[PDB]
This record gives C-alpha cells, structure tokens and sequence, in this order.
C-alpha cells in the first residue's frame, strides 16, 4: 500500500473520463482535464494480462464424472464420492484465495501508479512549484498551456523558467 | 412373484472381435440372439438423467 488513493489523493475525479491517471491544469487560459494515456495503456496491458493468465491456464479435459455402481459396490462409490469432495475442496479454496489476493495486487498496482505520476511530476518541478498537500502544485511563475504540456510530456524546462521562480519565492 | 412370474430370466452379454466367432450350445432354458450390434467405441462419456428437453 503506497498512500496514494485514498491516501494524500483524498478523492477521485468524476469528470476526468479520458483514462484512469491524469492531470487537472488551471491557468489564465483556462481550466481542464488530461488523462496520462501512457501510464493507462500500461495499466491496460497488465491488467489485461493478469486477467489472461487467470482464465488461460486452467487447462481443461474431456471428463465424465458421473458414474453408476450397484448396491454391492457401496465402498466404490464412497471412494468416488470422496475423490469428487476433495476436488472440490481444494478448487474452492483455491479460486477464493486467489481471487482475493489478486485483488489486493491490483489494488495496489493502481495505487503504485498514481504515486509514481506524483514524484515523476514532483520531481521534474522541483522547487519551482509548491506543494499543497491534496495532490497538487502551485506553480510559483506563470506559465502557459505549453508549459504544462511539456510538464506531462516529461519536457519541463526547469532552467527556463528558474530565474522567473527565485523572484516569487 | 414380481411382474406376476415366478421364474427368471437372466441377461448376459459380450463383445465379440472382429474375425472372432461366438458359438451357442444349448439343450434348453436358451433366449438366443436376433439382432446383434455392430458397435465402435470412443473414449467415453456418461449417462444423463434428467427431465430437461433436448434441444
């Protein structure tokens, strides 16, 4: 568990439809939404694997496992029955755990995810950028749509736009 | 008494090889064959028992 959903992120975004992590810019252009697609084609891909590896490895057979014995083969047919309760016993037990502990791992696959935007964003800023707490950054120099594009492309010209931030700081 | 008989009648049956021959002997008590199956096998399967209409 990393603390990023439900954790410094507080809640999640209704609006923000166009994928699972993204961005939420204000500035004097306006304010919008932008999902991180990379990060949610990655995300994509991995849960789209976990859930092949699930169904696709059960290896099944041919089977008929109804069978008739007469009144003179009870033990037989007791062992047939004790086959069959143990199969199902351990296929119970081991479909619940493992749905449940793939749960736990996607769970925190996720929030893995929205922490790593936060530090690769935070530490792309540095100090040119405060940080609030809720999850978000107040720029210390005003800067253009451009400007938070090249923040979520990984472009940020942090010498650019230093000597602009020292002042306001 | 069961099915208003007194007597019995018991059920044998086999399999006989192809190029294998069977042979029937009998002073009595004999219910012979009339119609016999000719009959290819798979790896099997079961017997369902059930209400449920075949579609």
């Amino acid at each position: 568990l990393f603390g990023a959903i439900a954790g410094f992120i507080e809640g999640g975004w209704t609006g923000m439809v166009d994928g699972w992590y993204g961005y939420h810019h204000q500035n004097e252009q306006g304010s919008g939404y932008a999902a991180d697609l990379k990060s949610t084609q990655n995300a994509i891909d991995k849960i789209t694997n976990k859930v092949n590896s699930v169904i696709e490895k059960m290896n099944t057979q041919f089977t008929a496992v109804g069978k008739e014995f007469n009144h003179l083969e009870k033990r037989i047919e007791n062992l047939n029955k004790k086959v069959d309760d143990g199969f199902l016993d351990i296929w119970t037990y081991n479909a619940e755990l493992l749905v449940l502990l793939e749960n736990e791992r996607t769970l925190d696959y996720h929030d893995s995810n929205v922490k790593n935007l936060y530090e690769k964003v935070r530490n792309q800023l540095k100090n040119n950028a405060k940080e609030i707490g809720n999850g978000c950054f107040e720029f210390y120099h005003k800067c253009d749509n451009t400007c938070m594009e090249s923040v979520k492309n990984g472009t940020y010209d942090y010498p650019k736009y230093s000597e602009e931030a020292k002042l306001n700081r | 008494k069961v099915r208003d008989q007194e007597g019995r009648m018991n059920y044998y049956w086999t399999l006989v090889e192809p190029g294998d021959k069977i042979t029937f002997e009998a002073t009595g008590n004999l219910v012979v064959p009339r119609y016999a199956f000719t009959m290819e096998r798979d790896a099997g399967s079961g017997i369902i028992i059930s209400d449920t209409p075949v579609h």
